[PDB]
């Protein structure tokens, strides 16, 4: 029973992140932008 | 339970593995970004005078191979001959440094001569005597004298005794540069031509092989590095003698420190400042000030750009090293991320 | 039903509270490499000890320090130094996080985590060269530490803050003994009174990495990983981390018991270690010795052990018993390295090949095993009914080469012998099967009381088992009474001498005889 | 770019490189050997940067004729070596050339042969059974399917031909790949192997890598690391069943040995680099299995002058699932397989695995064993005769049990002519119960040398004039 | 003046100093590691002159956390320890510091620890013995006032009680005092011994000294000569008989030989130190009567792989004068001190020293001791009725005669609330005579048990 | 490829060659025979080492 259960989680785990993997996409060019203002020290929208 | 602990800690695991990629996709996208925000030089300057801002704001604070009986000797000796030099002559000191150039060359060829020189021995008097009968009248007074001072004081190892007497003779040289009132000019150049020889490999290798002939050697120098038209005259003689007199010593590390030592004879601490780009002459003083207040020695800095910084500047002093490079603020963010 | 919510905000708090202000920095360049020790020039203040970064992530430690350059034993990942690369300085010598949250997770000797669970929240950190409690700062060593070995608890009796060096050749039993202690602890655990429960530190030096996975499922089983910590430096790791990992172990221990907890660490094995220090002391062409050790590799071993200690009410009474383990060769416990842990260690349990295929499980030799601490470190009961144990075995060992004459032997002799085969019958046990004080105090009670003598030899173990089963499932009572009275009453022992008889009346030998009477 | 050899003392070679020119460590590096008799491209090993821009190397082949000066190339890798379905069915050396056939393998993919070792995340203990046929084996040191299992023995006492019997019964049924690892031995050894292996039909699923105990120090140092490259390759790529066999281990350690003094490291105890251990163990670890890849390995260890307290096989001893130890005084006694049956273990001989039966008849026979081992003394100086009858009975039955633990091996037939068996492990499990309980002890016991299972002993006892 | 690191290799430092200051050897020098966590000041002490004005010395602490170029202080003496009165009932390290007490006794007289030996015609020509009043150790093992006596015995065979009574016994009787030097000392035991010591009462007439096992190998080889340096302030400076004992002297040999391998010096035979025997020497010489004072000494010997011609153990019984061996099979049987007669030895049992009786009644006890122990196995597997009566006339004699070595000891009052017997030389020589003669077979056994002289056993037997 | 063990202790004795029965070996074994003699002396090793 254990091994059927890890099977089925690790499937439904990775459907699951794929699906998240595909939702983040749109939230990294706002941070990177913030990443990249912050170590520049000069706070740039761009 | 155990299957239940299985499971969440598989989920976590997921969890931290597509943190991890957007992590890294963030970097890369940060690196991409910051890459574009350099490519106007303003921003480079903008940059610069930040971090500068940040070394005014930051606080300060406060050869070594010699062993002691070596070391002790060598400074009584540097003591003896800016004794010496006290009104000496432009051209007496060029006298004296060629004939201490002759003398350290010939203690390296006479290894017996060197060796008996060079014994540790409590009295002094029979060496002089010996200094004497070799070459009393051969040389001027005040480099036989140095020589007697050089042979009275002990000696680590044998090798230190040939540097000593050279050491004198570079020593000699930049206070004819001194009463010359060029002594930038000699640094430029000497921290011009060590640049060169280290990025010189081949050059600096065939220079700094001892058993070719001097002779051939400082002529090759001549007709390749040092005879060129726009060449300060007193940092080409240096560098001529110092490679004349190589004792092993690498031809790139031999010109750094005798860059060094021009520097120190004005007391001043050589800094060695990586750049994205050419300073200002504004931001030049600014950093010649910051690094003097945080080290309190005056400091020369010698500005050496390198494309890769992207921005700030890599400051080195010492074994000591304050890293404005933004190239370095990148590396920190692609490791710090989880 | 991962939320793209908690990554996005983890990633955003990382970002947004980014700074990397520039700090003045000391750093020499890498002089000469080879083999996992790194020559650096420069660094002029950097301590004895002391912490070095090397590009690429990479870890290393000062130990030779001389005018020329610092000698670093690099901690991993030695295949990516080079001659020219700038090394920095931390500024702190070796130190570990400690915590709670170290309970059941599987670290290397920086406190990193291996097992792939994650992070591990850390309450403090710990510098590895702590010094050991001051000699005013302990009290005596008195509270057991039950390890459920009937021959060790009997014979050698452990107590809190002692160590016991468990030495021996190969195959002999050594960790399976660590590990019966560790399983013995749970139910201590399960108490949840700070002054029973006794966390355990698990050190693997030298260990293959399936060998390591072997022994966290062995303590998962029997539900030890709630209360264990295991620090890892397998046979793949540099010899610093095999040199290191003690250290690691012995600074999270510590951690727990200057708090007032009781803590079990495990050493497998210090041989492991030695042979590690000795390899770094060579490739930093330090003096050789006997054996081509270095000239404190006692030292390295002794300043490990004298951390393990029993510590004064004053502060907090907490204590950490050590466990190291020793591989001998051919069983000569005269080696370097063996006769220096014995002569650290505050007792010995030898374990033997010969006793071993004898059957005699665990293998430990009664006759030269010893525990200095001794009757201190037992509870009343045991030490009432384990008192004549030594005399009786030591007589049966002077008497076995009678075996086959005992009707030659006057009736003193032969009643000897056959006590003695009994007791040491008892005293065998089945691995992974760890006993209860009491249990352990009513078994002697049976070998020592003349229970057994009726009973065939070869069926004395099931006898014991079974009937230690029948107690536990109709006189509880008697178990109970031994536990919270850490002694057997007068009224007890009747009623257990009345259930043996019982019991005896309803027990089968394997031979088809009777063992009433 | 290039360096220029500086020194050159036996194996080790020093060479000078340009500023910001050092080859990273473990680089190979190409050299010319021009002399026409002994023209060459030596394959140099970087192990030291040594300071001042020069390195310290292995040369991986003799370096007879190097002259000082000659320049010396950096290629800006390690050793590496084909990989792929492809070595199947190949003799390859160390460097990854191909033997049988020149040039073979250039266009496959390559793998550099220094790796690190599987995450300990990944690793999964195994306790599954492999049945081999063996008497002994399969009774007092029972391999793992997917385990590490080891042959320890002094110089000919049997380790090749149980390597042999052992390919011969597991490889030759094996669903997956074989590497054979050839380290430091008879290259006579490795060409009848070969012919073996091709005669059998197991060459094409079988990959080996021979590099010979003629070879200089640096190719028995890095033979082991190629053919466990290909292993790996096939572990963790192909995800099938991999059995790999090396033949001997002991010699990577020895090779080391011989060059670390050169590579100037203070010797340690016995004669042996100071990194013996931590190079075992980077070897040793990343012969393994993980979670759902299997790797079934199976490795001679050579234990110097019969000592097994000598530290490489001391060393090596921490490594093993399983390990038959051989002995020299059972091989004279004429026993064979020369196994040890006190001294030789196995990780899964417990009642949980093997069941309750076995272990009670493994452990009985040990017992049965030791006993007899304590009076072989006694029964020497005063004789049989002075033993009480239960110790007589003893013996008869130690010495019956002794002799029946040996068996004709299939790869022993060249040895003593008689055609090899195989006992199933139910079989033996009651041919050792009757024996330990005295059902054979009116046998004579020359019955019971070197048969297989209880008919070939009753057919034996009938041609000695006893019946069963 | 001052010195600097220059390079730290573990316990090995070497320290620079000016030309004209050079400290001398075994000079103290003080460092300081100021970080935090392992912040202290390093004591290391000059070992070798390198030249150049270079020094090598032995850290007696860890090093870690030690920089180059620190100043190192030179303090003009080897390393200086606290004598007189006031050590008595304090625990000491090697370096004199005060464990129970840190800063007590800075402000005594300070002796350095490296004292040569009495000169050699003030040295005694005759040996004497030290009667103690134990009539085992009086009878069969006589001690050598100023000698060397070796100790060996397991756990849980009395050893501690032993040194108690030996401790009670130089303090009452001879009005002395008693240095404690542990030389390895394993830390839980320091601290055993320090509480036991103070129940006992004891501690005020001694002086603890520890080298503890976690210490650096330089403190493990300087507190005996530490500890010495306190007995012989009270034997020279105070005219007292002193007891010193040393536990473990092979601690003391195999720190040496760490400290040799560590200055890099080739090891002699089987590993050890060069100077094995000068070291050994230097140690022991100081042991000795002079001026009418002594200091006598009970050491703890352990013997490597129980290889009594191993050359630690050869070294050191080149200096032992009286040998006790503490068997556990005579603890069991309740005999206190649990001495073994036959394996235990002195040199000076010989009639030119004891005189002819003394020696006499000693080996006629022993031939009946070794006798008895001859038939105990036949005793053991064939019964006691198996023998002769001449036979069981001798068990019975050897019983009543083992039984009568037991004594009641002082340090056994803390046990038992009887208190301890001291029997005179004489009383002792007679009372055995009669007993070797059969003039208290018939006695009842129990009547020799733990009682001192003649008269006690009267007194016992008509209790009976 | 083998070896062949000869003894003083055996020489001694008379058993010239001194070959150690018990310890000497051939690595090449029946292949290096012809037939006949390897009919004939197919296990006299093994019966002459038990
Ligand atoms: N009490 C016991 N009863 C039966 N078998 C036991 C017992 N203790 C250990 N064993 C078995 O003995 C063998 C050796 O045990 P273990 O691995 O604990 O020994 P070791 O001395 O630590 O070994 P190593 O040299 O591999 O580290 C294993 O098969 C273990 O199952
Ligand atoms: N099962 C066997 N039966 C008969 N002879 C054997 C057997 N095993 C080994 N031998 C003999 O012992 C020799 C050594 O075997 P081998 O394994 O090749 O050497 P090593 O043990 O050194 O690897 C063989 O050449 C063979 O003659
Ligand atoms: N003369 C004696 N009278 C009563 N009890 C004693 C006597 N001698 C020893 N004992 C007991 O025996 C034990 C011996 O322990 P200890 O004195 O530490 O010596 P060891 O270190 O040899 O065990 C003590 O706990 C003590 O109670
Ligand atoms: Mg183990
Ligand atoms: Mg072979």
């Amino acid at each position: 029973e254990v091994a059927q259960t890890l099977t089925q989680a690790d499937q439904q785990l990775s459907a699951q992140g794929d699906q998240v993997r595909s939702g983040l996409e749109s939230s990294v060019d706002g941070l990177s932008a913030k990443l990249a203002s912050r170590i520049l020290g000069v706070d740039v929208n761009s | 339970a155990q299957g239940a602990q299985q499971i969440q800690l598989m989920r976590q695991q997921l969890i931290r593995q597509l943190r991890t990629g957007l992590g890294a996709e963030a970097v890369n996208k940060a690196a991409e970004i910051v890459r574009a925000h350099v490519a106007d030089p303003q921003a480079q300057s903008a940059t610069v005078d930040r971090f500068l801002s940040e070394l005014e704001q930051m606080a300060p604070s406060s050869t070594s191979r010699l062993r002691a009986a070596s070391r002790q000797s060598l400074a009584a000796l540097v003591e003896k001959f800016d004794s010496v030099a006290g009104g000496l002559d432009a051209d007496g000191l060029t006298n004296l440094a060629d004939e201490l150039a002759s003398v350290a060359k010939l203690l390296l060829s006479e290894t017996a001569l060197n060796k008996h020189l060079a014994e540790p021995t409590d009295d002094s008097a029979p060496k002089v005597r010996l200094l004497e009968r070799l070459l009393s009248d051969k040389v001027s007074a005040t480099t036989l004298d140095l020589l007697r001072t050089a042979v009275s004081n002990r000696w680590s190892t044998e090798s230190n005794l040939i540097d000593a007497v050279e050491h004198t003779a570079r020593l000699a040289l930049l206070k004819r540069a001194e009463i010359a009132g060029e002594v930038d000019e000699v640094e430029e150049q000497l921290f011009r031509f060590g640049r060169v020889l280290d990025a010189e490999p081949r050059l600096s290798a065939l220079l700094s092989d001892y058993t070719t002939p001097a002779e051939g050697r400082v002529a090759l120098l001549d007709k390749a590095l040092t005879g060129r038209p726009g060449v300060n005259q007193t940092a080409a003689a240096l560098l001529s003698q110092t490679v004349g007199l190589l004792r092993g010593e690498r031809a790139d590390e031999a010109v750094i420190d005798l860059a060094e030592l021009a520097v120190s004879r004005r007391g001043e601490v050589v800094a060695h400042v990586s750049a994205a780009a050419e300073l200002s002459d504004a931001q030049r003083t600014r950093l010649t000030e910051v690094l003097s207040r945080i080290y309190g020695r005056p400091v020369s800095v010698q500005l050496h750009v390198d494309p890769e910084l992207l921005g700030g500047l890599s400051i080195t002093v010492g074994d000591e090293v304050i890293d404005g490079s933004i190239a370095s603020r990148l590396a920190a963010a692609q490791t710090g991320l989880p | 039903t991962i939320s793209a919510a908690d990554i996005e905000g983890a990633i955003e708090d990382y970002v947004s509270s980014f700074s990397a202000d520039t700090e003045r920095e000391e750093i020499g360049t890498v002089i000469d490499a080879g083999d996992g020790i790194a020559h650096v020039e420069g660094l002029p203040s950097v301590m004895t000890q002391e912490l070095l970064e090397f590009p690429g992530g990479v870890l290393g430690v000062a130990l030779n320090l001389d005018e020329h350059s610092v000698g670093a034993v690099i901690l991993g990942e030695f295949e990516k130094i080079e001659e020219g690369q700038q090394v920095k300085r931390t500024g702190e010598v070796l130190s570990v996080p400690v915590g709670d949250a170290f309970l059941g997770r599987v670290v290397n000797p920086l406190g990193q985590p291996i097992d792939g669970q994650g992070d591990i929240a850390a309450e403090t950190r710990r510098a590895l060269e702590l010094q050991a409690p001051s000699v005013v700062q302990r009290q005596s060593v008195s509270e057991p530490l039950q390890t459920g070995i009937k021959a060790i608890d009997a014979m050698t009796p452990i107590g809190r803050g002692q160590r016991q060096l468990i030495i021996g050749d190969r195959k002999t039993g050594k960790t399976a003994v660590c590990v019966d202690t560790i399983l013995n602890q749970r139910e201590a655990w399960l108490t949840g009174d700070p002054k029973q429960q006794v966390r355990c530190v698990y050190v693997a030096i030298g260990q293959k990495g399936t060998t390591i996975a072997s022994v966290k499922r062995a303590l998962e089983e029997g539900g030890a990983m709630e209360y264990t910590t295991i620090v890892a430096a397998p046979a793949s790791d540099a010899a610093g981390f095999k040199w290191l990992a003690p250290y690691t172990g012995s600074a999270i221990g510590q951690h727990w018991m200057y708090n007032g907890k009781h803590v079990l660490i495990v050493f497998d094995d210090l041989s492991k270690q030695a042979d590690a220090y000795r390899a770094i002391s060579l490739l930093l062409r330090r003096p050789p010795g006997r054996e081509a050790f270095p000239g404190d590799v006692f030292y390295l071993h002794s300043r490990l052990l004298e951390r393990c200690a029993k510590l004064s009410d004053e502060l907090g009474g907490g204590s950490m018993t050590g466990l190291p383990i020793i591989e001998t060769k051919a069983n000569d416990i005269s080696a370097f390295i063996p006769t220096n842990v014995i002569s650290i260690t505050d007792g010995q349990c030898f374990l033997e090949s010969d006793l071993f295929n004898q059957g005699v499980r665990p293998a430990i030799n009664v006759g030269v095993s010893v525990s200095r601490v001794g009757g201190a470190a037992q509870i009343k009961a045991m030490k009432e009914v384990a008192g004549s144990l030594r005399l009786d075995l030591s007589q049966y060992r002077e008497l076995e080469a009678f075996a086959a004459f005992a009707s030659d032997l006057d009736a003193a002799s032969k009643a000897q012998l056959d006590r003695g085969a009994r007791l040491v019958e008892l005293l065998k046990q089945p691995q992974y099967s760890p006993l209860a004080v009491e249990e352990q105090v009513v078994a002697i009670f049976l070998g020592t009381q003349g229970h057994l003598d009726s009973v065939p030899v070869e069926d004395v173990q099931r006898f014991e088992s079974e009937l230690l089963e029948h107690v536990k499932a109709s006189h509880s009572d008697i178990f109970d009474g031994i536990r919270e009275t850490k002694k057997l009453s007068e009224e007890a022992e009747e009623k257990l001498v009345s259930v043996i008889n019982e019991f005896k009346k309803g027990f089968q030998a394997s031979d088809g005889s009777s063992v009433v009477v | 770019t290039a360096g220029r050899v500086v020194r050159i003392t036996g194996p080790v070679v020093d060479v000078e490189f340009p500023r910001g020119s050092v080859p990273e460590l473990f680089n190979a590096l190409h050299a010319e050997i021009t002399f026409g008799a002994l023209a060459k491209t030596l394959t140099l090993e970087v192990a030291q940067h040594l300071g001042d821009s020069l390195v310290r190397c292995i040369s991986m082949q003799p370096t007879d004729g190097l002259v000082r000066g000659v320049e010396v190339t950096d290629t800006g890798a390690s050793i590496s070596v084909p990989v792929g379905d492809g070595v199947k069915g190949h003799v390859f050396n160390a460097l990854g050339d191909c033997l049988d056939d020149p040039g073979y393998g250039k266009d496959f993919e390559h793998w550099s042969i220094h790796r690190k070792p599987p995450a300990f995340s990944d690793l999964e203990p195994r306790t599954e059974m492999l049945e081999t046929g063996l008497k002994v084996v399969d009774l007092l040191t029972p391999y793992v399917r997917g385990g590490k299992i080891a042959l320890f023995g002094g110089a000919g006492v049997g380790k090749t031909v149980l390597i042999q019997e052992m390919i011969n019964r597991i490889a030759r049924n094996f669903g997956g790949t074989s590497v054979f690892a050839g380290v430091g031995e008879r290259t006579r050894e490795g060409n009848d192997l070969w012919v073996e292996l091709a005669d059998a039909n197991v060459l094409k699923d079988t990959a080996l890598v021979f590099g010979q105990m003629d070879e200089p120090p640096g190719t028995r140092m890095r033979v082991a690391l190629s053919a466990l490259t290909m292993a790996e390759f096939f572990r963790d790529e192909q995800g099938q069943d991999v059995l790999l066999f090396i033949d001997n281990i002991f010699r990577f350690t020895q090779a080391g040995s011989e060059v670390s003094t050169l590579l100037g490291r203070m010797p340690s105890a016995v004669g042996y680099q100071p990194t013996l251990a931590d190079e075992m163990g980077e070897l040793q670890e990343r012969i393994t299995s993980t979670r759902g890849r299997s790797i079934t390995s199976m490795q001679a260890v050579y234990v110097p002058a019969d000592d097994y307290t000598d530290p490489a096989p001391a060393t090596t001893f921490a490594h093993l699932d399983a390990t038959t130890e051989l002995s020299r005084a059972v091989f004279s006694k004429g026993i064979f397989p020369a196994v040890d049956p006190l001294a030789s273990s196995s990780t899964i001989l417990d009642p949980a695995i093997v069941g309750d039966e076995h272990y009670r008849v493994a452990q009985e026979v040990i017992r049965i064993l030791q006993r007899y081992k304590d009076l072989q003394d006694i029964i020497a100086i005063l004789g049989i005769d002075e033993l009480s009858e239960e110790d007589k009975q003893l013996v008869n039955r130690a010495r019956r049990i002794e002799r029946f633990l040996s068996q004709n091996m299939m790869a022993a037939e060249q040895f003593t002519g008689q055609p090899g068996s195989t006992v199933p492990l139910k079989e033996t499990i009651e041919a050792f119960d009757k024996l330990t309980k005295g059902e054979f002890d009116h046998l004579p016991e020359q019955a019971f040398f070197l048969i297989g299972g209880l008919d070939d002993l009753a057919k034996k006892a009938e041609s000695l004039g006893a019946k069963l």
